[PDB]
Parts: structure tokens; C-alpha cells; sequence
């Protein structure tokens, strides 16, 4: 399908729902990937945004093709001299080691 | 050396490998049209 | 990690009263969405200060707020009237969790 | 001018299950988030939990995980909060606030008094 | 690609490196697949080679 | 004629970290392997570990795992060995060797004396 959709497996069939956008004006991306303690750093940076015009803060994990996931279950062990590349629409983010921005 | 899969080798190093991304924007453009100019025609022998 | 607020603050007519609100730097020191709510005895809470210092619509401008470092201060200049509603300080925290202050009681003569 | 309606006070034995229903006026829930806040007599305020029906996502406090169940209905625009194993100090009033484009909790209900 | 290569995931991109051959003359393959102890037998044979 | 250069003797307090740098002459590391060995006064020759830079693989002994960190730089062809949580028995002379087409310990190094 040309438009993005959400799908899952229900029994032997595939159930597909619709999709709803969020407030694009209020979007924040953390520039630090270091979490609490050690060796439990987040695999992907967190994104804070809101839904439509409702005044409320929502924090989730950025996915692929400009997708927001509310389940922050993506964790990985800290690795020295790491490097990360992310693509958001027509922009790229380069994360040296586990911090900074480019 | 990466001549072929026939020779035994071990290649697991990853330091400064070239980066690549997958493009999901290319599409087949629709065909154009034809003017097909026409009019009245007479012949003369 | 509930926010800490003064138990009570004195006051007098024709005076300005400042109420402080402090907490962990993860909630108030990382975002700028602090708010102050006034609750009358036996009445629903009312919001008068939101965001950082922007006033809402159709409210008195005698109240103001200013956040410095990890501490926010709400200053009121309009004395008299009732000025008896309890003030509570709230801020946004991580993990999609909200927090509220202990509460501040304002007394006037 | 969205109005909130809360159920009347109910008496239940300690350790039982208490269900509170909050009705929201207006057209529909839309993108608004419905939050529940309890207040003890003479005590402060704390955040219990919230529900967003657009994604049907429930956010709970770290001290109330697995004890409070929040559900919403898209037809009747009604939110149900269930808290079983009610303890004595659990007795308190309950408000179902609503998020607004100006600021969240911009609205408050009548309140439900729960006595243990 | 026609030639063998090595690739991995770096963030949202794919990083590809080169490949290096080993000594073809000095290669040894163990004829026994039974590892020490029990129920921990190797799935694939071990190979010893130089560089 | 590959020549290896080792750093001078250094004295550090117990429980600290000691870094030893070994420089290899010639063109580049290529497929050669660099091994680190230690010798106590009056004792034999131990075996700390080895590093191959053409694949960037470090092999460690079962007793020194998690305590010695080995890094390589092909631009300077330099091997760095860092030791942490050293005890009073770490006073020894360290050598960096170099794998050759014949036997692995073909080349050696002046040696660096570390006292605890």
C-alpha cells in the first residue's frame, strides 16, 4: 500500500488498522544516547512530541520512515568507538560514539 | 582478497567500511501522449 | 520524587508574595512545562500559570512566574480579594509521568 | 465548554474492587487525554494515570502499576477506572481531568468520594 | 555483488567492508565432531588455518 | 629486519592502570600478529595475549580475560596494552613480539620494566 498502515497477525488472518499523524510543530530529539547506569544505553534516540492540538507530552522511541514507537524496549550494550546513522525525511543524523550530533 | 567464494577466507573486520542506504522513492513515470495532428488531405495524379 | 513546597506563607494587603517550588533536575531542570494550580476549599482546582511565564486567557496579570536553575518562583502582586486558594506546583517528568507539589497555603490579614 | 460528570459516592468494604465511571460531554473524545487524580482530605495531589483513546494507550504511575485498570469507550465517551484490593488510606475524592489545547487538566469533574 | 563481501547494520545504514583470504595450503579440518562433555557437541566442524 | 621499539620503564601505584606502547618498523602491520609477553624476575615466560590488525581480532588467555585491553593503530603501526587493577605481583619485564613467515616469536623487543 502506498499510504503507511499498521498491521498485525490475528489468528490465521492479518488485521490492518488506520494511521494517525501527530503534531509536527512540537518535536524534540535528545542529543545524548547515554541512559542510567552502564551497558544499558538505548539503541535509538528518544523523541518527544504531542498529539494534534492536545497539550500533553509524549515520549517514545523513533522508528523507521518517521515512525514513533511508545514501547522503549530497544536496548543494547555500550560499545567503545561506536557510530550511528539515522535518516529522518530529508535529513541525516550522525551520532559519534554515544553522544554529540552531526 | 575476494576473488570468489571457492577460496577459504575469514572476513569479520568492520572499522571504516563504506556506508550505503536503501532508496524507496524511485517509481515508473506514466507514459506521455501523442498530438496526432490531422486534417483534410487531397491527392492529385 | 514528589516536588517540595513551603508549608505556608504569610501576607499583608498591598504586598507581593513569592512562592518557591523545587525538585529533581530530571523533571523541572530538563523541561519547561511547569504549572501552578489554585484550589479553593471544597472546589475544583483552577490553573492560573502555565508553560514558563505566559499568562492564560481571561485572567489577572498581577501574577507572574520565573524559573531559574532548578527552582521556580511564582510572585503575586494583587493583594486583598480572597487570596486563600491553596497553590500547587506541577512539572513534567520522564517516562511519561506527571508530578505535583506538596502544596502551599496562603494566609492574609 | 466541555463538562465532566462523575458518579456519586459509594461505600465498599476494604480489600474489594471499586469502579468509577466518568462521562465527558461534547462531540467525541478526539485527541484529548483523560487523567485521573485522587486527593486525600488534608493531603496533596498526585498523578494516578491517564488514557489516550486515539492509540488506546494507558500510562500509569510507577507505584500504581498492576493495581489500577483504566478503560475507555469510543461510543458512550465514558472512562472506567477499577481499583481492587482497596486499602483504608485509599479513601479519597477522585477527579477525572481532561487535556486541552491551552493546557492539560483544563477541565475538572464533580468528583467521586471513596470511603474505606 | 559478484565478489564476496562483509556487511553489517550501522544505525539506519549498511556498512560494508572488504575481504581478506587466508593460507590455502595450511588448512586442517577435525574428523571428530564430538566436543568435550555431553550434549554440547559442535554444530559445525572446526577448522585450523594460518593467515 | 623488522625492529621493535618499547617504551621506557614506568612506576605506578598499586591498583592503577599502566599503558605500554610498542612501535613496529617497516611498511605496515599487514597480516603479522603482535603478541604481549611478561617475565617475572627469576620466573618463566608468561602469555598475555595477541592482536591481529588485518582483521582486528584480539586473543586473550583464560586467566587475563577482562583485565588487559589491546589496541592497534595501522597509521602509526603502534600497539597499546592497558592493564588495570594490577596487584603487587605485576612487577615484571614486558615484551612485544612479532609473527614471522617462520615461527611466531621470530621478533622481540627491548622490554619494559614495570614495578608495583
Amino acid at each position: 500500500y502506498g499510504r503507511p498502515v499498521s498491521a498485525k497477525f490475528v489468528g490465521d488472518a492479518i488485521s490492518v488498522t488506520e494511521c494517525i499523524n501527530v503534531d509536527q510543530s512540537s518535536v524534540n530529539i535528545h542529543k545524548s544516547l547515554r541512559t542510567n547506569s552502564k551497558d544499558v544505553c538505548y539503541a535509538r534516540p528518544l523523541v518527544t512530541f504531542k498529539f494534534l492540538n492536545s497539550s500533553n507530552l509524549f515520549t517514545g522511541q523513533l522508528g523507521a520512515r518517521n515512525e514513533i514507537i511508545l514501547t522503549n524496549n530497544q536496548v543494547e550494550t555500550c560499545k567503545d568507538t561506536c557510530e550511528h546513522y539515522f535518516i529522518t525525511r530529508n535529513e541525516t543524523l550522525v551520532y559519534k560514539d554515544y553522544a554529540y550530533l552531526r | 582478497k575476494s576473488v570468489d567464494f571457492y577460496q577459504f577466507r575469514v572476513c569479520s573486520a568492520s572499522i571504516t567500511g563504506e556506508l550505503f542506504r536503501f532508496n524507496l522513492e524511485q517509481t515508473c513515470p506514466d507514459t506521455k501522449d501523442k498530438y496526432h495532428q490531422e486534417g483534410i488531405l487531397l491527392v492529385y495524379k | 520524587s514528589e516536588l517540595s513546597q513551603p508549608a505556608s506563607v504569610s501576607g499583608s494587603p498591598g504586598q507581593s508574595i513569592t512562592i518557591s517550588c523545587t525538585g529533581t533536575s530530571s523533571d523541572v531542570g530538563a523541561y519547561n512545562f511547569v504549572s501552578w494550580y489554585q484550589q479553593h476549599p471544597g472546589k475544583a482546582p483552577k490553573l492560573m500559570i502555565y508553560d514558563v511565564t505566559k499568562w492564560p486567557s481571561g485572567v489577572s496579570n498581577r501574577f507572574s512566574g520565573s524559573k531559574s536553575g532548578n527552582t521556580a518562583s511564582l510572585t503575586i502582586s494583587g493583594l486583598q480579594a480572597e487570596d486563600e486558594a491553596d497553590y500547587y506546583c506541577s512539572s513534567y517528568a520522564s517516562s511519561n509521568t506527571y508530578v505535583f507539589g506538596t502544596g502551599t497555603k496562603l494566609t492574609v490579614l | 465548554q466541555v463538562q465532566l460528570v462523575q458518579s456519586g459516592a459509594e461505600l465498599k468494604t476494604p480489600g474489594s474492587s471499586v469502579k468509577v465511571s466518568c462521562k465527558a460531554s461534547g462531540g467525541t473524545f478526539s485527541s484529548n487525554t483523560v487523567s485521573w487524580l485522587r486527593q486525600a482530605p488534608g493531603q496533596g495531589l498526585e498523578w494516578m494515570g491517564r488514557i489516550i483513546p486515539i492509540v488506546d494507550v494507558t500510562n500509569y504511575a510507577q507505584k500504581f502499576q498492576g493495581r489500577v485498570k483504566i478503560t475507555a469507550d469510543k461510543s458512550t465517551t465514558t472512562a472506567y477506572m477499577q481499583l481492587s484490593s482497596l486499602r483504608s488510606e485509599d479513601t479519597a475524592v477522585y477527579f477525572c481531568a481532561r487535556d486541552d489545547a491551552i493546557d492539560p487538566f483544563s477541565y475538572w469533574g464533580q468528583g467521586t468520594l471513596v470511603t474505606v
